[PDB]
C-alpha cells in the first residue's frame, strides 16, 4: 500500500532521468556524432537500457493508475520477458566494454592493427542474440508467453540465466583487474589517478546496482521461499537500484567521456 | 524523389563515401613521426638505422606497425606557419649531436630549438624521443676539449656518462609542463641496432594512451 | 578507350549464349555498363544496365528472367548471360560505358557491337522516319515524348545520337542542350516539355546517317525509331 | 651584394613616389556607389524566399 | 659610405610616401558612411552539411557555376562537391597529404592544390579515361605553397614559403614571371575581377600590390600589427582587405593608398584565416580561430551577425560568384553552407 508507494516515485524520476540521458546518447551517437569501434557498444548499451527504462515508467505508471484510478489495466505478459533481455544485453554490454578496455591496453599492436573492422558489430549482436535467447526460454517455461509452463523445469532454466550472471560478473572483474596490474606495472604517460578511480567506479556500479536485481530476480527468489518478507521490502529496492544504474550508465560512460572537453 | 541520374550520382557518392572510411581506416592504423633537430645531428644516420624537396617521407615497418618518419627540414621558412599541420603526430623524434658542444654554441640553438618544439602549443601532450647522436666523438672530444666552454655553470668530471647525463639533465630541464609529455632519450652511436626498438617502445605508450582515449577511458 | 565485344553467331532457339565486352584504356570500374540492342533493320533497344560496383541492376521487360548481366572489374570485362534465346533477340548487340555524376555525358562511348542471329513506358516518337538532305543546307529534325522529360531539379533527359552506316553510334547531344566532346558546333539541341528539337546549321558530309533520340528520365530507356538522313 | 639590394629598395620606393592617388572621400563614395547599385542583387544581404534559393 | 647614405634616401622617400598619403586623407570611411541605415541583424542558417574529410581542411575553393566546390585536408584528398546534393563527384588521392591550399579554375576543368611539398600539382578534371589525373606538377619553388590561384586554363599564380610568388604556365611546365620583394614569406594571395593585377599578403605585415604582364610590384600597403594571414578584393576591384594574428580586418583603396576602415572588436583576440566579400561588397565575412566567423558590416564597421556552426578553427570560407551561399572548412573535418 503507502510503503510501495514511497520507493515508486522514486522509481519514475529515476526512470525519467535515465530516459531522456539514453534517448539524448542514442540520438548523438546514432546521427549526429561519427563512431568509434567501441562508440557501437555505448549505442548499444544504451539502446538496451531504453527498452528496460521505458517498461519501469510503464510499470510504476499502472500502479499509480490501478492504485488511485482502479482501472486495472492487464497487461500482456510477453513484457517481463523483453525487459529481461534488455537488462541482461545491458550487462553484457558493460561487461564486454570493460573487455575491449583489457585487450586495448594488453595488447596495443594488435588493437590498433590488426582488429576487424566489424568485429564490434557481431560481438553485439551475439550478445544480444544470446540474452535474447536466456530471455524467451525463460519466459516459455515460467509462463510469461502465450503458453504456461512448469514451475520445475523453470527454476532449472533460470539457475543457468544466474549462473550466465555470475560468470558476466566475474569476467567484468577479471578483465578490469587486469588492466589495473597493467597500468600499475609498467605505464608511464596515462593518468593513473583518474584511471584507476574510473574502473573502480565503474566496478562497484555494476557489482551494487547492475547485480542485485538479477540476484534478487532469479536466484535470491527460489532458493530463500521466504515471501512475506521478501516481496514487501526486498523487491521495491532491488528494482530501484537496477533502475538507478541503467541512469547512471550513459553519464559514466558517454557523457563523462564525450563532454569533458567542453 | 530523384531522377534516375541523381540515383546513380548518389551511389557513385556512396561509393566514394566507402573508398574514403577504407582509406581513413588505412591512415589511423599507422603511426606518424616527425623528425626535427639541426643538420648534420645525424639525422641522416637516423634514417638508415630505421630503413636498414620540402618535406622527405620515409616508410618502415617494425613488429607488424607501419611508420611514417617526416623530415621537414630540408625546407625553411617560418616555422610557425606550417608546424600545425603536424599536431596530431605520434610522437616527435629529436636528435641532438653530442659533438656539437664545442662547435658555433650550436648545442645552445639546438637547446632553443627543443624549447621551441618542447614548449610549443601543439605539441602539448606529444611525447618527444630526444635521441643523442654521435657518443663515442663525445666520448674522445671530451677528454681533450673541456665541456666547460659550452657551459659555464658546469663543475663535473670530464667522464663520458657524468657529462653525457648533465646533457640530459639540461635537455630534460628545458620543458615547463612536466606532467602532460614523456620524454624518452637515448644515446646512440653511428653503428647500433637498438635505436628502432627504442622507438617501438617510445610508441607503444602512445598507443596505449590512444587506445584508452578511443575506449573513452581517457 | 576500346570495348570490344565478341561471343555473337548463330544459335538455336532455345539456347543459350554468353556475350562479352572487353574493356580496354579507361578506368573500367568507375563506369556504368548498358547493353543496347539493335534488330537488323530496326532501331535501338536497350537491354540492361550495370552499375558501378554491381550495386544497381536493371533490365528491359521484354528480357527480364532471361539475361543475365554482369561485370568482372579486375579483368575489364562486362558479361551478358542470356538464356532461351527466342527469335527476337537477332539483333547485334553493343556495349556502352557511361558516368553518372554532375556534368557528366553519359552514353558517350559505344563498342563495335557483336552480330547474333537466332534461328507504362515512356514512348518516344521520332516523327519522320527520313528527309531529303542538301549538303550544305540547314536541316533541323524532331522528336516527341509521350511524358515531359523536364524533371523538378531543371534538367530534361533527352539524349541524341548519330549512327554513321556501318559504325557504331556517338553521342551528339546529351541532355538536350549540351554538346559532346568531339562533336561539332553545327549540332544544336532544344526543345521544351515533351517537344525536342535537333538542329544541323550547316550540313557537311558524314553527318549522314540515321539519327536517334533516347530519354533516360526513368528505366526502361526508350528510343525512337529513328530519322534517317539521306543524300 | 649588399648594396645591389638597396638600390633595388630605392629603385622600388622610387617607382611607388610617382603613384596618381585621389582623395579618400572619393574613394569611399565609390564604395558607396557600389555597395547601393548592387544591394537588390546580394542574396546574403537581402535574405531571398525559400522557392529561388536552392539551399 | 654610399650604403649608409642610400637608406637616407630610403628614408627620405619613405617619409615622402608618408606624407604623400598623409595629404589624401581628407575624410575617413566612417565620416562618409554615418548616413547609410546599417545592414540590420545577418542571421544565416547552416543549409548544407558536407561530411566527408577524415582531418582538418584547409582549403576550399567555389566552382564559377557556384554549385561545385573543391576542399582539400590532410588525409591526402581533396573533395569536389555538389553542394546542392552533398554528393562527391570526386575524390583525388594525394601524393604528399601535407596540402595547405587548393584553387579550382574558372572553366571547371582544372583544380590546382599544394602545400609542404613545394610543388603545386595540377588534376585534369575532364579526362577521357574517366579519372581524374595529374596534368602537370610545377616544382622549383622551394617553400610551402601558401595558394594557388588559376588565371584561366593555362595561367596560375602562386605565392610561397621562399618570399616569392610566381606566375606559370602550365603547358610548358616553367615559371614565365617571378614577383620578388616580399621580405618573409607569403601567405595569402587575391585575384582582380579582370585577372590583370593581385595581391598577396606576406608576414612582414605588408600588403603588395602586383602587376601580372609587366611583373613588378606597384603599391604596398602596411598597416597591420603581426601576420596577414587572408587577402581579398572588393568586387569592384578597386579595393582589398586583409586579415591577420591581430584579430583586425582592414582594408585598403588602390587608388587613395591606404588604410580605409579597421575591423576589430574588443571580445576577439585570436587570428584572422580567412576573408571573402560578398557580392555587392557591403558585408565581408572573417574566419577566426576562436572557432566561428563574423561577418562585418563593410561600411559600418559593425558585427552584422556570427557564424557559430564550426566545433575546431574555421581555416577557410568562401562566397560563390552568384552570390548565394557561403561555405565555411574547418579544422573539425566538416564543410557547412550558409545562406
Ligand atoms: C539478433 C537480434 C536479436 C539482434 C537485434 C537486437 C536489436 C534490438 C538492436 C538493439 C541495438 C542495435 C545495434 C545498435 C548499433 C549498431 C551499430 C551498427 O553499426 C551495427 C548494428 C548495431 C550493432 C545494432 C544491431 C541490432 C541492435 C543490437
Amino acid at each position: 500500500g503507502k510503503e510501495t508507494l514511497i520507493p515508486v516515485f522514486l522509481i519514475l524520476f529515476i526512470a525519467l532521468v535515465g530516459l531522456v540521458g539514453n534517448g539524448f546518447v542514442l540520438w548523438l551517437l546514432g546521427f549526429r556524432m561519427r563512431r568509434n569501434a567501441f562508440s557501437v557498444y555505448v549505442l548499444s548499451l544504451a539502446g538496451a537500457d531504453f527498452l528496460f527504462l521505458c517498461f519501469q515508467i510503464i510499470n510504476c505508471l499502472v500502479y499509480l493508475s490501478n492504485f488511485f484510478c482502479s482501472i486495472s489495466i492487464n497487461f500482456p505478459s510477453f513484457f517481463t520477458t523483453v525487459m529481461t533481455c534488455a537488462y541482461l544485453a545491458g550487462l553484457s554490454m558493460l561487461s564486454t566494454v570493460s573487455t575491449e578496455r583489457c585487450l586495448s591496453v594488453l595488447w596495443p599492436i594488435w588493437y590498433r592493427c590488426r582488429r576487424p573492422r566489424h568485429l564490434s558489430a557481431v560481438v553485439c549482436v551475439l550478445l544480444w542474440a544470446l540474452s535474447l535467447l536466456l530471455s524467451i526460454l525463460e519466459g516459455k517455461f515460467c509462463g510469461f508467453l502465450f503458453s504456461d509452463g512448469d514451475s520445475g523445469w523453470c527454476q532449472t532454466f533460470d539457475f543457468i540465466t544466474a549462473a550466465w550472471l555470475i560468470f558476466l560478473f566475474m569476467v567484468l572483474c577479471g578483465s578490469s583487474l587486469a588492466l589495473l596490474v597493467r597500468i600499475l606495472c609498467g605505464s608511464r604517460g596515462l593518468p593513473l589517478t583518474r584511471l584507476y578511480l574510473t574502473i573502480l567506479l565503474t566496478v562497484l556500479v555494476f557489482l551494487l546496482c547492475g547485480l542485485p536485481f538479477g540476484i534478487q530476480w532469479f536466484l535470491i527468489l527460489w532458493i530463500w521461499k521466504d515471501s512475506d518478507v521478501l516481496f514487501c521490502h526486498i523487491h521495491p529496492v532491488s528494482v530501484v537500484l537496477s533502475s538507478l544504474n541503467s541512469s547512471a550508465n550513459p553519464i559514466i560512460y558517454f557523457f563523462v567521456g564525450s563532454f569533458r572537453k567542453q | 524523389t530523384l531522377s534516375a541520374e541523381d540515383k546513380a550520382a548518389v551511389e557513385r557518392s556512396k561509393m566514394i563515401d566507402r573508398n574514403l572510411r577504407e582509406d581513413g581506416e588505412k591512415a589511423a592504423r599507422e603511426v606518424k613521426l616527425l623528425l626535427l633537430g639541426a643538420g648534420e645531428s645525424g639525422k641522416s644516420t637516423i634514417v638508415k638505422q630505421m630503413k636498414i624537396t620540402g618535406i622527405v617521407e620515409t616508410h618502415f615497418t617494425f613488429k607488424d606497425l607501419h611508420f611514417k618518419m617526416f623530415d621537414v627540414g630540408g625546407q625553411r621558412s617560418e616555422r610557425k606557419k606550417w608546424i600545425h599541420c603536424f599536431e596530431g603526430v605520434t610522437a616527435i623524434i629529436f636528435c641532438v649531436a653530442l659533438s656539437d658542444y664545442d662547435l658555433v654554441n650550436r648545442m645552445h640553438e639546438s637547446m632553443k630549438l627543443f624549447d621551441s618544439i618542447c614548449n610549443n602549443k601543439w605539441f602539448t601532450d606529444t611525447s618527444i624521443i630526444l635521441f643523442l647522436n654521435k657518443k663515442d666523438l663525445f666520448e674522445e672530444k671530451i677528454k681533450k676539449s673541456p665541456l666547460t666552454i659550452c657551459y659555464p655553470e658546469y663543475a663535473g668530471s670530464n667522464t663520458y656518462e657524468e657529462a653525457a647525463a648533465y646533457i640530459q639533465c639540461q635537455f630534460e630541464d628545458l620543458n615547463k609542463r612536466k606532467d602532460t609529455k614523456e620524454i624518452y632519450t637515448h644515446f646512440t652511436c653511428a653503428t647500433d641496432t637498438k635505436n628502432v626498438q627504442f622507438v617501438f617502445d617510445a610508441v607503444t605508450d602512445v598507443i596505449i594512451k590512444n587506445n584508452l582515449k578511443d575506449c573513452g577511458l581517457f | 578507350v576500346q570495348l570490344v565485344e565478341s561471343g555473337g553467331g548463330l544459335v538455336q532457339p532455345g539456347g543459350s549464349r554468353k556475350l562479352s565486352c572487353s574493356a580496354s584504356g579507361f578506368a573500367f570500374s568507375s563506369f556504368g555498363m548498358h547493353w543496347v540492342r539493335q534488330a537488323p533493320e530496326k532501331g535501338l533497344e536497350w537491354v540492361a544496365y550495370i552499375s558501378s560496383g554491381s550495386g544497381t541492376i536493371y533490365y528491359a521487360d521484354t528480357v527480364k528472367g532471361r539475361f543475365t548481366i554482369s561485370r568482372d572489374d579486375p579483368k575489364n570485362t562486362l558479361f551478358l548471360q542470356m538464356t532461351s534465346l527466342r527469335s527476337e533477340d537477332t539483333a547485334m548487340y553493343y556495349c556502352v560505358r557511361s558516368i553518372y555524376y554532375y556534368g557528366s555525358s553519359p552514353f558517350d562511348f559505344w563498342g563495335q557491337g557483336t552480330t547474333l542471329t537466332v534461328s507504362a513506358d515512356i514512348v518516344m516518337t521520332q516523327a519522320t522516319s527520313s528527309v531529303p538532305v542538301t549538303p550544305g543546307e540547314s536541316v533541323s529534325i524532331s522528336c516527341r515524348s509521350s511524358k515531359s522529360l523536364l524533371h523538378s531539379n531543371g534538367n530534361t533527359y533527352l539524349y541524341w545520337f548519330l549512327q554513321r552506316p556501318g559504325q557504331s553510334p556517338q553521342l551528339l547531344i546529351y541532355r538536350m542542350s549540351n554538346l559532346a566532346s568531339g562533336v561539332p558546333d553545327r549540332f544544336s539541341g532544344s526543345g521544351s516539355g515533351t517537344a525536342f528539337t535537333l538542329t544541323i546549321s550547316r550540313l557537311e558530309a558524314e553527318d549522314v546517317g540515321v539519327y536517334y533520340c533516347m530519354q533516360h528520365l526513368e528505366y526502361p530507356l526508350t528510343f525512337g525509331a529513328g530519322t534517317k538522313l539521306e543524300l | 651584394a649588399s648594396i645591389a639590394q638597396a638600390r633595388k629598395l630605392v629603385e622600388q620606393l622610387k617607382m611607388e613616389a610617382n603613384i596618381d592617388r585621389i582623395k579618400v572621400s572619393k574613394a569611399a563614395a565609390d564604395l558607396m556607389a557600389y555597395c547601393e547599385a548592387h544591394a537588390k542583387e546580394d542574396p546574403l544581404l537581402t535574405p531571398v524566399p525559400a522557392s529561388e534559393n536552392p539551399f | 659610405s654610399e650604403l649608409d647614405q642610400l637608406r637616407q634616401e630610403a628614408e627620405q622617400l619613405k617619409n615622402q610616401i608618408r606624407d604623400a598619403r598623409k595629404a589624401c586623407a581628407d575624410a575617413t570611411l566612417s565620416q562618409i558612411t554615418n548616413n547609410i541605415d546599417p545592414v540590420g541583424r545577418i542571421q544565416m542558417r547552416t543549409r548544407r552539411t558536407l561530411r566527408g574529410h577524415l582531418a582538418k581542411i584547409y582549403a576550399m575553393h567555389w566552382g564559377t557555376d557556384s554549385r561545385l566546390l573543391v576542399s582539400a585536408s590532410q588525409d591526402g584528398k581533396l573533395i569536389i562537391w555538389d553542394s546542392y546534393t552533398t554528393n562527391k563527384v570526386h575524390a583525388i588521392p594525394l601524393r604528399s597529404s601535407w596540402v595547405m591550399t587548393c584553387a579550382y579554375a574558372p572553366s571547371g576543368n582544372y583544380v590546382a592544390c599544394g602545400g609542404l611539398d613545394n610543388i603545386c600539382s595540377i588534376y585534369n578534371l575532364k579526362t577521357r579515361e574517366g579519372n581524374v589525373r595529374v596534368s602537370r606538377e610545377l616544382a622549383g619553388h622551394t617553400g610551402y605553397l601558401s595558394c594557388c590561384r588559376f588565371l584561366d586554363d593555362n595561367q596560375i599564380v602562386t605565392s610561397s614559403g621562399d618570399t616569392t610568388c610566381a606566375l606559370w604556365d602550365i603547358e610548358t611546365g616553367q615559371q614565365t614571371t617571378t614577383f620578388t620583394g616580399h621580405t618573409g614569406d607569403v601567405m595569402s594571395l587575391s585575384l582582380a575581377p579582370d585577372t590583370r593585377l593581385f595581391v598577396s599578403g606576406a608576414c612582414d605585415a605588408s600588403a603588395k600590390l602586383w602587376d601580372v604582364r609587366e611583373g613588378m610590384c606597384r603599391q604596398t600597403f602596411t598597416g597591420h600589427e603581426s601576420d596577414i594571414n587572408a587577402i581579398c578584393f572588393f568586387p569592384n576591384g578597386n579595393a582589398f582587405a586583409t586579415g591577420s594574428d591581430d584579430a583586425t580586418c582592414r582594408l585598403f583603396d588602390l587608388r587613395a593608398d591606404q588604410e580605409l576602415m579597421t575591423y576589430s572588436h574588443d571580445n576577439i583576440i585570436c587570428g584572422i584565416t580567412s576573408v571573402s566579400f560578398s557580392k555587392s561588397g557591403r558585408l565581408l565575412l572573417a574566419g577566426y580561430d576562436d572557432f566561428n566567423c563574423n561577418v562585418w558590416d563593410a561600411l559600418k564597421a559593425d558585427r552584422a551577425g556570427v557564424l557559430a556552426g564550426h566545433d575546431n578553427r574555421v581555416s577557410c570560407l568562401g562566397v560563390t560568384d552568384d552570390g548565394m551561399a557561403v561555405a565555411t572548412g574547418s579544422w573539425d573535418s566538416f564543410l557547412k553552407i550558409w545562406n
